[PDB]
C-alpha cells in the first residue's frame, strides 16, 4: 500500500488559483522549510483524504481554509487530490473539495462539496463512492490501515504529537479507539441477544446444533479479543523498551513501558467483560513508577514518539506508513543525533521488504544532515513562500 | 497477528458441529465491519450430519 | 527588586539529603543541560517558594517531589529557600517545607509543612510570619509584582508557555486574573448596596425630620423645656438628612470613579503592551508572513437590577489584513509570540523590576529566528543593565542561541545542571574564560 | 507609572465629592481589592459619617441655619489634611 502523490490548492497558506503538488519517495520523503512555510500543513491534508478529518482547531471558520480576504473572493474552494496504491497494487486516486462560502456582515459559511474516490486500472477509471462515510471506510480498508490508528498514529498533528502523555481518561479514551474496542464489546452482546431470541423462538438435532454453535462463537470473539489485546501490548512494549534504549542517550530512565490495567466482569450468560486503564510507566533501577506530572519535555517528545512507532508498527498491516513532523522538538544535541540513527537503522531494518513510507518534516540543520545523503533518497522538498506570499513546493536534488 | 485468526485457532480443537466455522468467522468479520444486522443468523436459517457440515466448509 | 539565591532539597530529581544551590546573576542568569537534566524544575522551586504554587499536573502522588521509594526511606521532605530582596531592598528568606509520606497501600498522601518568612537587616533574623496563607500575599508585595502575573508570566510554566495561544475562553480568564477585573466587580456591588441602604435610611429620616419640623414650629408659638428637646431632635434629623443626601452624591461619584479609571487602566495598558509586542515583532520575527502581531480587546456591558465583560483574541496582519492567530498559526509562530506577549505583559504590567524567566525560548524556530531571539535579547541587556533593573533567566540546550547569548553580556558565569554518580541533580557552575 | 488607584484620584479631581474624604476612599477600595476584606470600605464611610454627624451636632445654631454643606466641606478636607499627617 503506497501514496503516490498530493495535490493541494486554496488550503491554509497556498493559493486557490495554482495548485500545489508534492511526489512521495520511497522508503523517506524529507520535507524542510522556514517558520510557517507550509509544511504541516500537508500532513493536514494527507490526514484529510485518508479520514475525512480536519485537524484539531481548525473545523470552523475556515480556519484551514485559505483565507477569502487576500484574494478578493467571496468564496475559496480547497480541493485534496491523493493518488495511492491498494495493499493489492490496484491504483486508486481519492479527491476532497470544500466550499468556504462569505456572507454579510462578515460571518462565513464551511461546506464538505463532494468527495470521490476512483480507481487507476488499464486505461480506464471506475467511481467506487461519491459519499463521504463510505470514502473513509474504504480508503482505510483498502489500505488495510484501521482508520482510528491513521488518525492517532500515522498522522498525528504537530499539536496532538504529544497525545500518549495526556492524562489518564484521556489516554484510556485513545488506546479504546484503537483496539476497537466498543465494537467487539458490541457484536459479542448482539450475539447473545440472538441466541436467546432464538431460544425462545424454539429440527430438534439443529437445535441442540445451534447452541453448540453459539456458544462457542461468543467464547472465541471473547477468548479471541483479550488474546489480540495481550499480544498487541506485548509486541508493542518490546518495540517500545528496545527503542528507547538505542535512542535515549542520558542514564536517568532505563526503560519505557506501557501498563495495561484489567475490570473485569464475570457473566456465564454474557462470558467476560473488559475495560481497559493505561498509564505510561518509568522504571530506573528497581523503581517504576507514573510518567504523567513526572517526565521532562525532552522526555515527553521522545516517549512520544517511540509509542507512536512502535504503535504503528504492531498495529498497521505491515506498510511502512508514518509521518513525523519535527520530531526533534525539545531535543539537545546528543538526543537528535541519536534519534536520527535510530531512525536512519529503521530504514534499513524495514527496507528490505520494499514498502516503507517515512515523511519527516524539519527546520533543524544536524537532524537534517545525518538522515540527508547516506539514506538512498535522491531528492527532497522545500517549502517556500512565493512574493504573493503562497507557499510553493520545491524540489532539490542532493546530487545538485 | 489477528483477532479472527484467534478466533479460528478457538475452533482447532472443537468444531463447532453443525455450522461450518470459516464462514462464520469472516460473517463475523462482514457482520461487525459490513454491519448487516441480519446476515450471520440468516445464513444459519439457510445453514439448514458431520459429513453435511464438512460439505460447508468446503463449499466455502 | 531582585532575587539572590535558591536552595533545593528533595525536589523533583533532587536528592532528599543534600541541598543544592543557585545563586542568580544580575542581568543575565544562563542554565544549560541535557534532557531531563532538571533545569525547569529550578523554575518551579522559584514560582513555589513566591506564590505557593505546583506545577499542573504534578498536583496528586506527589509527582512534585522526590520520590519515596528511590532512596530507601519512606517519607521524603522537601525544602525550597529564596532568598530575596524588596523594591526597598532589605532581604528576606521564604522557606516551604513539604513531606511526601507513603502509605501501607498503593495510594500516597502529600502534605504542606510549616513556611517561615523571614527579614535579615543587621546582624539578626526576624520572622515576618510562619503563616503559609499569609507568605503568598507578602512575597507579592515585597517583590512588587502581582501574584497572578508572577504566575503567568514571570515563571511561566514550560507546560504551559503557549497559553496565550489558547481558545478564547481560556484566554479570557488569564486576562481577567491578571487585570484583577472581578475583584474590582466586587467592589463596585459593594457600594451599590450601602448606596441603596443609604438611601432608604434616608428617606425615613427625611419624614422624621419633617415631623420634627411641625413639632419645632408647634413649640415657637408656645413659648420650655419640651421646646428644647423639640428643636434638638429636629437638629439631630436634618443633619443626619443631609449627611445622606451627600453620601449618596459621593457614593455614586466614586461608583464611576472606580468604572472610569478601570476602564482606563484597562484601555491605556493594552496600548503600551501592544506597542511592545510590535517593536518585538518587528525585530525578532524573520520570515515576511507578519508584519507586526496585536492583541486585540473588546468590552460588554450587561444590565441588572453595570458589568464590563471583556473578550480577547490574538491577531495577524500582513499587507492590511485582520487575521485571528488561533488555528490559524505555525508552531514557531506561537513559540516566538508567545515569548513576546510575556516579555511584553511584565513589562508593562509588573513593577519596573526586569524579571523575567525563560525556559527554552527556542522550541520549534529555525536558525534565523533563533540568531534573531538572542539578538534582541542580547539588545534589552545593553539598554536595561546601566540602570540595574534587569534580571533575566535562560533555560537550554542548544549550542547556537547559547553562542549569541553568553559571552558579550556581563556573565562571567552561567550554571550546568548535570546528574551526579547517583542520578541526582546537581547544580555546577562553570566558570567561563 | 500609572495605576487604578491613582486613576481614581485624578477623576475625583476632576469631580469633586462633599462630605467623603477622597484619599481614605481610594485606600479603602484597594484595602478591599488588596488585603481582600469586605467591609472595609462599609467601615470607612459610617466613621466618616459619624464624625461628620458628631461636628455638626456640636455646631452653633445660626452656623447651623446659615449653611451646613460648607462645614462638611471644611470637615473632609481636614479628614484629607489628617490622612495626609
Ligand atoms: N486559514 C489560513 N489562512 C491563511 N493563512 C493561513 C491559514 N492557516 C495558516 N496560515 C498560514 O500558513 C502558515 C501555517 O502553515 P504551517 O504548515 O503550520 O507552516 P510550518 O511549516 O508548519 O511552520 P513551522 O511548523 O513553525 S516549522 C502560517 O505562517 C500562517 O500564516
Ligand atoms: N517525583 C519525582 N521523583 C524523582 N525524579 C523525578 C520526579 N519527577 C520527575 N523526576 C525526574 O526529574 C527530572 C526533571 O527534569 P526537568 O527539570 O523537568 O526537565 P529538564 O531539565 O527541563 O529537561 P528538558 O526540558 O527536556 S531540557 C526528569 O528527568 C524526571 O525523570
Ligand atoms: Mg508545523
Ligand atoms: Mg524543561
Amino acid at each position: 500500500s503506497k501514496i503516490e502523490k498530493l495535490s493541494i490548492l486554496g488550503v491554509r497558506s497556498f493559493g486557490p488559483h495554482h495548485p500545489e503538488t508534492i511526489a512521495f519517495n520511497t522508503p523517506l520523503t524529507l520535507i524542510v522549510g522556514y517558520n510557517g512555510s507550509g509544511k504541516t500543513t500537508v500532513i493536514e491534508c494527507l490526514k484529510y483524504a485518508t479520514t475525512g478529518e480536519l485537524p484539531p482547531n481548525s473545523t470552523r471558520n475556515g480556519a484551514f481554509i485559505h483565507d477569502p480576504d487576500l484574494v478578493g473572493e467571496k468564496e475559496v474552494r480547497a480541493q485534496v487530490k491523493l493518488s495511492f496504491r491498494s495493499t493489492i497494487g490496484e491504483s486508486y486516486v481519492v479527491t476532497r473539495n470544500i466550499q468556504l462560502l462569505v456572507q454579510r456582515n462578515n460571518k462565513r459559511t464551511q461546506k464538505t462539496l463532494e468527495g470521490s474516490l476512483l480507481l487507476r486500472n488499464n486505461g480506464e477509471r471506475t467511481v467506487i463512492s461519491t459519499r463521504v462515510a463510505e470514502l473513509d471506510k474504504l480508503v482505510s480498508e483498502k489500505l488495510g490501515v484501521p482508520p482510528a490508528i491513521l488518525d492517532a498514529v500515522i498522522f498525528c498533528h504537530q499539536d496532538d504529537s504529544l497525545w500518549p502523555m495526556s492524562e489518564p481518561a484521556a489516554l484510556k479514551k485513545r488506546f479504546d479507539e484503537i483496539f476497537e474496542a466498543q465494537k467487539y464489546t458490541k457484536v459479542i452482546e448482539n450475539i447473545r441477544l440472538l441466541k436467546k431470541k432464538k431460544g425462545d423462538e424454539l429440527k430438534v438435532e439443529t437445535t441442540k446444533a445451534a447452541i453448540e454453535d453459539l456458544g462457542r462463537g461468543m467464547a472465541a470473539v471473547d477468548h479471541a479479543i483479550m488474546q489480540y489485546h495481550s499480544k498487541m501490548m506485548e509486541q508493542i512494549n518490546r518495540t517500545i523498551a528496545e527503542l528507547w534504549q538505542s535512542t535515549y542517550q542520558g542514564t536517568d530512565i532505563d526503560t519505557i513501558q506501557i501498563r495495561s490495567d484489567v475490570e473485569s466482569t464475570t457473566s456465564s450468560d454474557s462470558g467476560t467483560r473488559r475495560n481497559y486503564n493505561y498509564r505510561v510507566s518509568m522504571v530506573k533501577g528497581d523503581t517504576e513508577m507514573d510518567m504523567r506530572g513526572r517526565c521532562s519535555a525532552g522526555q515527553k517528545v521522545l516517549a512520544s514518539i517511540i509509542i507512536r512507532l512502535a504503535l504503528a508498527e504492531s498495529f498497521c498491516a505491515n506498510c511502512g506508513l508514518i509521518a513525523l513532523d519535527e520530531p526533534t522538538t525539545n531535543l539537545d544535541s546528543d538526543n537528535i543525533r541519536s534519534l536520527a540513527e535510530s531512525l536512519h537503522g529503521i530504514i534499513k531494518a524495514r527496507q528490505a521488504q520494499g514498502n516503507l513510507q517515512l515523511i519527516v518534516i524539519t527546520h533543524d540543520e544536524e537532524f537534517l544532515k545525518y538522515m540527508q545523503c547516506s539514506d538512498f533518497c535522491d531528492d527532497f522538498y522545500r517549502v517556500k513562500r512565493d512574493e504573493k506570499q503562497n507557499s510553493v513546493i520545491v524540489r532539490e536534488s542532493i546530487t545538485r | 497477528i489477528s483477532v479472527d485468526a484467534l478466533v479460528q485457532e478457538f475452533f482447532a480443537q472443537q468444531s463447532l458441529k453443525i455450522l461450518p466455522q470459516a464462514p462464520f468467522g469472516d460473517a463475523v468479520n462482514q457482520f461487525v465491519s459490513k454491519d448487516d444486522k441480519h446476515a450471520v443468523e440468516m445464513f444459519v436459517m439457510d445453514s439448514l450430519i458431520e459429513d453435511f457440515r464438512k460439505v460447508m466448509e468446503k463449499n466455502f
